[PDB]
């Protein structure tokens, strides 16, 4: 009843960017083949690895 | 008294939504702290077991220590108008009614 | 105004360490890196509320 | 070597699963977004302008 | 003042995005001096033999 302002697209919009960053790292990782890139991973496991 | 009655209704309605969007800010700030504290357990039930060297550890504990840190900067962090919901352990009032 | 140098005394060793120093660092990073990121799903979902 | 290999190397089944579901939910999420924005003009046809 | 807390959490929002932008670009330079240290720990490991 109201203009958009408090729509819940607003919601749909951070759903959408939260599956962002799973979608990203999904891909990432399918390319790499490794399961850590970086230290925002098990940064343990990376120094295991190393 | 009825226009009274009716208007003071409404106000009441109005402040009863309030309430609800606050009771949903909060709710959604201890989600996190939640989903922070699974980070923590995950992370516990990696690092009990033997197989570790004590680098692995402090790795470990380093990134625990950190995670702590966020979970104490958003319980002290999250405000709703000058009120910070998760500082203290009080009471809040709304009314929802014409008296 | 000159000294002759012979060898490091353990090489493997020193080496091993710097390893773990920088080790180390990798994992204050990765650290600070998923804190910013719960840090920024955080403010999104309170700006979506507010 | 094969110690290593099962810490890195990531076994590729489960994050092509994964990178199906993201992106199925992406396009999901999408359409609620659109379908979402399509809403609001119902007051501009109550308007009956 | 919802106004106000809101503009400003957006804007702090985009400024831990930059925060995570910097923390990747140290952890790459870190991770490529990881694997030249270990490149030297290999040539230290065959130079020790007589």
């Amino acid at each position: 009843q109201v203009i958009n302002t408090n729509s819940l697209s607003l919601i749909t919009q951070n759903n959408i960017n939260k599956n962002q960053s799973a979608l990203s790292s999904s891909i990432e990782r399918l390319s790499s083949g490794l399961r850590i890139n970086s230290a925002k991973d098990d940064a343990a496991g990376q120094a295991i690895a190393n | 008294r009825f226009t009274s009655n009716i208007k003071g209704l409404t106000q009441a309605a109005r402040n009863a939504n309030d309430g609800i969007s606050v009771a949903q800010t909060t709710e959604g700030a201890l989600s996190e702290i939640n989903n922070n504290l699974q980070r923590i357990r995950e992370l516990t039930v990696q690092a009990s077991t033997g197989t570790n060297s004590d680098s692995d550890l402090d790795s470990i504990q380093d990134e625990i220590k950190s995670r702590l840190d966020e979970i104490d900067r958003v319980s002290g962090q999250t405000q709703f108008n000058g009120v910070n919901v998760l500082a203290k352990d009080g009471s809040m009032k709304i009314q929802v009614g014409a008296n | 105004t000159t000294s002759k140098a012979e060898s490091t005394s353990d090489p493997l060793a020193a080496l091993d360490d710097a390893i773990s120093q920088i080790d180390k660092f990798r994992s204050s990073l990765g650290a600070v890196q998923n804190r910013l990121d719960s840090a920024v799903t955080n403010l999104n979902n309170t700006t979506t509320n507010l | 070597s094969e110690a290593q290999s099962r810490i890195q190397d990531a076994d590729y089944a489960t994050e092509v699963s994964n990178m199906s579901k993201a992106q199925i939910i992406q396009q999901a999420g999408n359409s609620v977004l659109a379908k979402a924005n399509q809403v609001p003009q119902q007051v501009l046809s109550l308007l009956q302008g």
